[PDB]
């Protein structure tokens, strides 16, 4: 099963899981950032 | 065998309407078989235009509607003129010599289907806008 | 007055003249 | 003179495999023309990995 | 008889590993990327790589557990975002003014606008499935009985998916099993259909009816006794329909009229909800039951009595058509896919049937009124049953290529259709060219003689017109039929053929619907549009195995390009590229169906009521005069009623006007992969594998460009999904700002 | 030669096949010889059966003789199977076997018709061959 | 002042985008009771604005007619974190993201099944091109100043001209 | 008619022969060595121009060559 983890479809969600949910997390506690001050 | 064969196919009550109109008929002669065709077209023709017409309550409709009606058998005159040069060049011959296989009398009719067209047409103009 | 003959000359009669023109042209042969 | 199993380089042009590199599979030891048998790790597209050259459309880059 | 292999399967995650485990060519692994696509292609397809009917079987049996399990996946978050996440609790006190809603947004970036003031103290998306009153005709008052169906849902999917592993893996049926159809028609019909109509009016006289007519009362949602109250104080449920003091006797003893009072035939709306009455549909499903129940008693077993589908066939047979129906028995119980062409298509035809007969008559309470849902609920069953038709036409053409056999189809009913197709298809052929002169070309002389200054000569109700007679006689004889042809009914079946108006509140419930030239022209435009969609499907099924142009076209198979570009060009010859084409023409047909739908429910039926009487529709019955021209259906139809969705920015609306854009881009980016071809964009990507090999890092699973059979899929999905979803976007940001 | 008449396999069918193209130039024709009496799908529709035979079938186009006569050989292994072109309104008796053996096999006696003593990289270019009567792929 | 621009916390306009914002809320916010959950949930929206624009006063935008902040990209250090410090940003990401997935592949094409390995992805190979990631502009200017980072064109498969 | 030309790549594998619908290829001997076999077309006038033959040629880049030419009533496949 985590021979299975290592293919394509899988590893490549769970790290777009990852890259997206740093982004909600990051305007979560982070808003409206437009500019870098 | 290469055709099927249907139940209905080959009866007699249906064949026997084929050998027996103006298309398919021994007897006639392409003058007397085009005038046949046209006195039954050329009649049926002028019903749509003079009921369905751009002017349908006028003096009127039915002058104008009648001479849209002999508009379309000048104008199928030409065509059937237009089919027979192109079809008949040099009146090319085939297995069964009939009128509509190799020409031959193409030209009697085209100008049978002019008259008997133009004549129905006038003629159920007399029906309508009198009698 | 003219626009009333003129345009169903090259609507109507010219176009059927042409076509007529051009339908045994096509097919004639040698 | 490019022996068998010996890496080539293909300098046919309209083939799939111009200026890439292949391994010989084997040499056809009499007249035939295009005896070059070389086997590639790339398929074209029809998938085949297999073709036939001849002593000039092949080099000896070892 | 029950014969079953005990573990022909491992339970191994060997095999997980190893993606295309299942053929001989996908086990080789990846040379090219169209491996990658063609991986994904035929995974579901177990017929090509598995050639022993007997493990195809095993595998579509396990399969559908596995589809079961998703359905009560998706059952139950409809119900555990029916308790925690909505106003279902304030809904059921004021179910017109508060509109049901569902799905709280979580406050990010700004999507939290989209929780919007939808009734009472809640935020949330207004939703139009329907859930809120297919829950209140089902009795469900508090949230409480709404989370435990949410947790009977999760443990039914893990019973489907247990089932699912045991019946593959752990014991397998054979294939005498599966090919006893009889018996499987004798308890589907008992069983699935009869008893489920049984217990579920069960359900409607225990449950239904008792808390109904206390909301219909209106005393309180929380004054309402529990369900299963009704049962154990037999005072309490004989205070309302006095007749369950008598009990089953009058069942046992045929005094079958002392249920007079809830199984009814009032036949009409409720006043008071504008839905069908409950005890209708508990007097309903009681008769669908023992319809159903005897109807399973029908087919023979292992018991002597009963009839044999076999013998059914042999005996059905004329002197116009041969052998009859003697074959097709052993097609039926042979073939996977001629049995998934005839479920698909009488599963298709049967929910456009759902569609027609709930906007006419409601069948749950406050839904008519709502026309934020009763519009998409007819909206969503006609695009999921004309999707499913499509697959009817197209599991019948895989039936053609590889499990139709010359020998057992020797001059019976599928030789004899394969004998005349060419008088099939060209009389099909001709009417379709017949119709859309006939009925299109009559709006091309409308546009024309608009535009031209003479509304007198075009088709109208002020100008020649097409009356709908056969119709409006057929609106004559269902209308009286309360009273003279159906005697006990109350009232007619609906009130959309004729009769009085019901208006819950302030809004029309149902209205009379009445028919004219407009309604002519564009009932012959559905008729036209069907038509091409059925001369698409049947050219691809009957010529699937051969034509003049190609013979052999069943030895290419079921799904490839062309024949290459010889005898002039045979690109898309296929059985596959008739479907292909068939899902445009079904968009085309079922798209101008909704477009009727709801403008003749916005102009002609739904609307205000003044406490005088007088109907104030929605659009104001532009129908009659504006539908007759295609500028009418583009100014006061597709103009005006979008503007709604385009001004929908800055409100709880928006994610429609989003989804409006949104689904005009990836239509538009259907074309790109509909009109172009292959060997453009593999050359295109071979000076993009240049500039990787450039710089030293190409992959070695090569870069290829789509396959030509794969391009015109994926310009067909976008097309759907870009087509649909933009129909989606209208039609929900209109209804629930007008409706 | 096509020993005319030869029985036609026991049908009765087919709207899809033989229309008047046959009678003005050039139909096609296929024998072989069936050795059971099988049901067969044919090129237009599917059923005959095979006749013990001396059997015949009609078709419109050699293309469909050729799809039929892999049938035979694929599914009944009866290779015997012999197409032709007909007399005055057709063209050109016996087309396959042309010399009797089967065109996968090779035969001594057939000569090179369409050959190219080059590969395609070394066809000229169109404008060395422009304005002139040579063509870029012929030798 | 660089267009014709006046800066957010001087615009007048930008001002009236709060304005109407809050009054759309606070209308909004009359019709639910004081201390309800869509009254909370209204009020972290109201804040969530007036943390937005006292964020876009403070950071020197330039507001126009419409009162919306614009951004000034003929890179000036002055307006440098409209473009330029966010560039310098995304290509250290992007470039990490690119030297990783080619020294993976360099790595996986001199192995036996070099084409599974890119179904499978080998977390000790992924791992150690991630650490050649971190460095990519300092790996690939030895790359390319050793020669290795490009092929000859007479390495490079080719069309026929 | 179709003009389909054999190139001198040929390997004798028989499978174009094999392809073509209308059967117009054939091996015939080779002089080259007198042991192998060549793609000949000696029926074009019956080439339908399906290219079935190509897509079976196992050679990287083709041996036989389909140029479509003019059309007549056997190569447009027509039945009628
Ligand atoms: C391709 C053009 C493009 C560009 C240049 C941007 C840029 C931006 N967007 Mg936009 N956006 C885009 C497309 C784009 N987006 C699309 C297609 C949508 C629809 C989905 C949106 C919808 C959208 C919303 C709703 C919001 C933004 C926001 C932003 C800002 C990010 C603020 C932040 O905190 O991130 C900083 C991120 C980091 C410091 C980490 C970066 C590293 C990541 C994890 C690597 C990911 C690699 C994979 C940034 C200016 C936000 C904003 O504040 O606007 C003013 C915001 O709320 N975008
Ligand atoms: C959980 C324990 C378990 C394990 C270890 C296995 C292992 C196996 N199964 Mg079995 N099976 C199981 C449970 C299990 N199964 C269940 C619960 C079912 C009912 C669905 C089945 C029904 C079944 C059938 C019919 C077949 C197998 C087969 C197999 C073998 C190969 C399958 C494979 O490798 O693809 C792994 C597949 C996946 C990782 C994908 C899973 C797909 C799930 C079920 C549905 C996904 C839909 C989901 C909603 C996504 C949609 C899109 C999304 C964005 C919404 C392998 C030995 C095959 C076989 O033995 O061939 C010889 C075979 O034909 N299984
Ligand atoms: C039918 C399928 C389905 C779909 C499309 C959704 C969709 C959603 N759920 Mg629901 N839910 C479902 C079934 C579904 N649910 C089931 C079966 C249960 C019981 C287990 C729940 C229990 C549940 C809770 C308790 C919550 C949601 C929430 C959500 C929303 C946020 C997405 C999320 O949290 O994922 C996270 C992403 C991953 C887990 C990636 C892997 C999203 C609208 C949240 C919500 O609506 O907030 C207001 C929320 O709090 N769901
Ligand atoms: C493609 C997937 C799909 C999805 C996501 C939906 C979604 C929905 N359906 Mg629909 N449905 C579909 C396909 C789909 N439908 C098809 C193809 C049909 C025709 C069979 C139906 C027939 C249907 C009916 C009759 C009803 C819905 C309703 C609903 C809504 C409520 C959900 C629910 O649980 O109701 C649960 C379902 C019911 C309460 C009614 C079930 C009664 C039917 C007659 C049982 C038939 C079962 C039987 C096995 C199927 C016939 C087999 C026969 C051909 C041999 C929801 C919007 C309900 C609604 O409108 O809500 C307001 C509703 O009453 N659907
Ligand atoms: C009388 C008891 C009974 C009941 C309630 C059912 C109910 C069902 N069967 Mg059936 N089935 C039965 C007896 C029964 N079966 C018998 C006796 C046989 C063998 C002759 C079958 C052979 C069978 C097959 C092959 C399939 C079903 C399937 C189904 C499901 C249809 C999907 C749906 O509408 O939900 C439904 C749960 C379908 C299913 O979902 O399989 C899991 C399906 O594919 N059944
Ligand atoms: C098929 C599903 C179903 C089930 C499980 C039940 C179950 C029940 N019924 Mg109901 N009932 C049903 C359908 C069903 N009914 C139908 C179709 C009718 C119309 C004929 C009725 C009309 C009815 C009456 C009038 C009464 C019951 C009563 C009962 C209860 C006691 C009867 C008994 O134990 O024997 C029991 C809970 C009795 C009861 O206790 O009601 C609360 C009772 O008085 N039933
Ligand atoms: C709006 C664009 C459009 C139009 C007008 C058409 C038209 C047609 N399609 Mg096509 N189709 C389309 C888009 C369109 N399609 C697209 C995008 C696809 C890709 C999926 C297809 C795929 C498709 C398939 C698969 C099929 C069709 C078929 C048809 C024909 C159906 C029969 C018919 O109604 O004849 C009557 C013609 C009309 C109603 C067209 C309007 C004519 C007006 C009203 C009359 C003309 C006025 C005047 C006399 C014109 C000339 C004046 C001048 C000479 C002076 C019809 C010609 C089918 C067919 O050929 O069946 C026989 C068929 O099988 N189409
Ligand atoms: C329509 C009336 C009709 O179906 O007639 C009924 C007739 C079949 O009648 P028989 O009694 O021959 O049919 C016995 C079985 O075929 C049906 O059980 O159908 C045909 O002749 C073919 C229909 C072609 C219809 C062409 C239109
Ligand atoms: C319903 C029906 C039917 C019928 C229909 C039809 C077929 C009709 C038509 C009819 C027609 C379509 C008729 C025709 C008629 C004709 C006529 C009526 C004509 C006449 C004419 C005339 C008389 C003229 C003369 C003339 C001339 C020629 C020239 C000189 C002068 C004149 C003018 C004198 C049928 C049987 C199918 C079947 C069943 C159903
Ligand atoms: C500053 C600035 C600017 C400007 C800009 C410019 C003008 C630029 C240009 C640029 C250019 C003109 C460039 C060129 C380039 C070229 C080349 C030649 C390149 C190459 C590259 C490479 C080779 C790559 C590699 C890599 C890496 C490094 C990593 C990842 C992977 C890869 C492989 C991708 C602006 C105004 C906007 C703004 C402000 C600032
Ligand atoms: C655009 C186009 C292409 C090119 C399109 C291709 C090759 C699709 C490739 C795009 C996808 C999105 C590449 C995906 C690459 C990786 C899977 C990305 C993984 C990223 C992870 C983080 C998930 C065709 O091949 C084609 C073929 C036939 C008719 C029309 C067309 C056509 O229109
Ligand atoms: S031309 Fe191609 S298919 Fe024909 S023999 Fe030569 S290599 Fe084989
Ligand atoms: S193009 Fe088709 S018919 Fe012509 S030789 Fe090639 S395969 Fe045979």
């Amino acid at each position: 099963f985590s021979k299975y983890l290592s293919t394509a479809p899988v590893i490549g969600t769970l790290t777009a899981f990852f890259l997206a949910g740093l982004l909600i997390e990051i305007n979560r506690f982070n808003p409206d950032l437009l500019v870098y001050p | 065998i290469g055709h099927l064969s249907t139940p209905i196919s080959n009866s007699s009550a249906v064949n026997g309407l084929l050998a027996n109109l103006p298309a398919y008929r021994k007897g006639l002669t392409p003058r007397l078989r085009g005038l046949e065709i046209g006195m039954a077209h050329g009649y049926f023709l002028t019903g749509p235009f003079v009921e369905l017409g751009p002017l349908r309550n006028t003096d009127g409709g039915i002058l104008y509607g009648s001479l849209s009606a002999v508009g379309l058998v000048v104008i199928l005159t030409a065509c059937l003129a237009l089919y027979g040069k192109a079809n008949f060049s040099g009146s090319s011959k085939s297995k069964d010599a009939t009128l509509w296989e190799s020409g031959e009398g193409w030209s009697d009719f085209v100008s049978g289907w002019l008259i008997g067209g133009a004549g129905s047409v006038g003629f159920a103009y007399l029906l309508l806008q009198y009698i | 007055n003219l626009p009333s003959i003129l345009v169903p000359m090259v609507g109507i009669v010219l176009p059927a003249i042409v076509m007529a023109l051009l339908f045994v042209y096509i097919e004639t042969d040698e | 003179m490019v022996q068998r199993g010996s890496k080539v380089r293909i300098l046919r042009k309209e083939s799939y495999w111009y200026q890439e590199i292949g391994t010989v599979a084997s040499i056809d030891q009499s007249g035939i023309k295009y005896p070059v048998i070389v086997r590639f790790e790339k398929v074209n597209y029809s998938n085949v990995n297999s073709n036939n050259f001849s002593l000039d459309e092949v080099v000896e880059v070892e | 008889k029950i014969v079953i292999d005990k573990d022909p399967v491992s339970t191994s995650f060997d095999k997980w590993a190893v993606p295309g485990h299942f053929s001989r060519t996908l086990a080789k692994g990846p040379k090219t990327t169209t491996w990658i696509w063609n991986l994904h292609a035929d995974v579901h397809d177990f017929d090509s790589y598995t050639s022993d009917l007997e493990e195809v079987s095993r595998k579509i049996f396990s399969a559908h557990f596995g589809h079961l399990a998703v359905v009560f996946i998706w059952l139950s978050g409809a119900y555990f975002h029916g308790a925690r996440f909505s106003n279902y609790e304030a809904w059921l006190s004021n179910p017109t003014t508060i509109k049901p809603s569902a799905q709280v947004v979580w406050p990010i970036v700004g999507q939290e606008i989209l929780n919007g003031d939808v009734g009472g103290g809640f935020q949330g998306i207004q939703i139009t499935s329907g859930l809120f009153q297919m829950w209140r005709a089902s009795g469900i008052t508090t949230e409480l009985q709404l989370y435990v169906t949410a947790i009977g849902a999760l443990v039914m999917a893990a019973l489907m998916l247990f089932a699912g592993w045991f019946h593959y893996h752990k014991a397998a049926p054979k294939l005498e099993w599966f090919q006893n159809a009889e018996s499987m028609m004798n308890h589907h019909l008992g069983g699935l259909f009869g008893l489920g109509s049984l217990s579920w009016a069960g359900h409607q006289i225990h449950v239904s009816l008792p808390v109904n007519k206390l909301l219909d009362s209106g005393v309180s949602p929380q004054e309402i006794p529990l369900p299963h109250e009704f049962i154990l104080n037999k005072d309490l449920i004989a205070q309302l329909y006095p007749s369950f003091g008598q009990g089953l006797t009058p069942f046992f003893t045929l005094n079958w009229n002392e249920y007079s009072d809830f199984l009814t035939f009032k036949g009409g709306l409720n006043p008071v909800t504008g839905g069908l009455w409950l005890s209708d549909s508990a007097h309903h499903h009681l008769a669908i039951a023992v319809l159903f129940i005897v109807a399973g008693h029908m087919y023979r077993t292992n018991w002597g009595i009963g009839h044999s589908m076999k013998e059914m066939y042999d005996s059905h047979k004329g002197p116009f058509t041969g052998e009859g129906h003697k074959g097709v028995y052993e097609i039926f119980t042979n073939s996977w896919h001629a049995q998934l062409s005839l479920n698909l298509a009488l599963f298709g035809s049967l929910s456009i049937i759902v569609a027609h007969h709930m906007y006419s008559m409601p069948p749950y309470p406050y839904l008519a009124t709502d026309y934020a849902t009763s519009l998409c609920l007819f909206t969503h069953h006609v695009w999921i049953g004309g999707f499913l038709i499509v697959g009817a036409g197209a599991h019948a053409a895989i039936f053609m290529v590889r499990d139709y056999d010359p020998a057992q189809n020797y001059n019976n009913l599928v030789d004899r259709v394969l004998r005349h197709r060419d008088a099939i298809i060209s009389h099909l052929n001709w009417v379709c060219i017949f119709l859309g002169f006939h009925s299109f070309g009559l709006y091309i002389h409308n546009d024309t003689m608009r535009a031209l200054g003479r509304p007198q000569d075009m088709f109208s109700d002020a100008a020649i017109q097409l009356q709908p007679v056969f119709a409006q006689w057929v609106q004559g004889v269902n209308s009286a039929a309360a009273g003279n042809t159906a005697p006990n009914a109350l009232a007619n079946a609906s009130y959309a053929f004729g009769g009085d108006i019901v208006s819950v509140g302030g809004k029309v419930a149902m209205m009379p619907i009445s028919l004219g030239t407009a309604d002519f022209l564009v009932h012959h435009i559905h008729a036209f549009t069907i038509h091409v969609t059925v001369l698409i499907l049947l050219k691809g099924v009957l010529f699937a195995r051969n034509s003049r142009l190609i013979p052999d076209k069943a030895n290419l198979g079921f799904r490839f390009p062309c024949d290459g570009p010889g005898r002039g060009g045979t690109c898309q010859v296929s059985a596959w590229d008739h479907v292909f084409l068939g899902l445009f023409w079904m968009y085309n047909s079922l798209s101008v169906v909704l477009f009727h739908f709801s403008w003749k429910m916005q102009s002609d039926v739904w609307g205000n009521v003044t406490a005088d009487g007088a109907v104030s529709h929605i659009t104001g019955n532009n129908f009659a005069q504006g539908a007759i021209t295609i500028n009418g259906w583009l100014r006061d139809f597709l103009w005006a009623q979008a503007s709604q969705v385009i001004q929908s920015y800055g409100s709880a609306l928006s994610a429609y006007g989003l989804m409006f854009l949104g689904a005009h881009f990836i239509w538009a980016f259907s074309l790109m992969f509909l009109f172009s071809g292959r060997g453009y964009w593999q050359e295109l990507i071979e000076s993009i594998v240049w500039a990787h090999n450039k710089l030293k890092f190409a992959p070695s699973i090569q870069p290829r460009a789509l396959s030509i059979t794969q391009g015109r899929a994926v310009g067909v999905a976008h097309y759907l999904l870009g087509g649909i979803a933009t129909t989606w976007s209208f039609f929900h940001a209109r209804i629930i700002s007008v409706g | 030669t096509l020993n005319l008449n030869a029985p036609t396999p026991i049908f009765g069918g087919s709207t899809g096949g033989l229309l008047r193209k046959a009678e003005v130039e050039e139909f096609y024709s296929i024998t072989w010889t069936g050795k059971s009496e099988t049901v067969f799908e044919l090129p237009t529709g599917g059923a005959a059966i095979m006749r013990a035979g001396e059997n015949l079938l009609r078709l419109a186009r050699k293309e469909q003789c050729i799809a039929l006569g892999a049938q035979l050989k694929d599914k009944f292994k009866i290779t015997d199977y012999k197409i032709y072109r007909v007399y005055p309104s057709g063209e050109v008796q016996f087309l396959h076997p042309k010399d009797g053996v089967f065109p996968e096999k090779v035969n001594p006696g057939r000569v090179a018709v369409g050959s190219n003593k080059r590969r395609i990289g070394q066809n000229p270019d169109p404008a060395k061959l422009k304005f002139k009567g040579q063509e870029t792929f012929d030798s | 002042d660089v267009a014709g621009l006046i800066p957010c916390s001087q615009s007048d306009a930008f001002e009236r985008r709060l304005k109407n914002t809050t009054q759309r809320l606070e209308n909004r916010l009359k019709k639910y009771e004081p201390g309800s959950a869509p009254a909370e949930a209204l009020q972290k929206q109201i804040d969530k604005t007036q943390q937005r624009f006292d964020k876009y006063r403070n950071s020197g935008l330039l507001c126009g007619a419409d009162g919306l902040p614009h951004l000034i990209t003929d890179g000036r250090w002055s307006h440098a974190g409209e473009f330029t410090i966010p560039g310098l940003l995304f290509l250290y990401i992007a470039g990490f993201i690119g030297w990783s997935g080619r020294s993976y592949l360099q790595a996986v094409a001199a192995s036996d099944n070099s084409t599974e390995k890119e179904i499978i992805i080998d977390i000790p190979v992924a791992l150690q091109s991630v650490s050649k990631g971190f460095v990519w502009p300092l790996a690939a200017l030895q790359e390319f100043s050793s020669g290795k980072l490009t092929a000859r064109d007479e390495e490079i498969t080719i069309s026929p001209r | 008619a179709h003009t389909v030309k054999i190139y001198d790549t040929c390997i004798g594998c028989t499978q174009c022969v094999r392809a073509c619908p209308t059967d117009v290829l054939e091996m015939v001997p080779w002089d080259g060595c007198r042991a192998n076999q060549i793609a000949s077309a000696p029926r074009t006038e019956d080439c339908v121009g399906c290219k079935r033959c190509e897509s079976a040629c196992p050679t990287d880049f083709l041996s036989i060559r389909v140029y479509l030419g003019a059309e007549t009533t056997r190569s447009m496949g027509l039945g009628y």
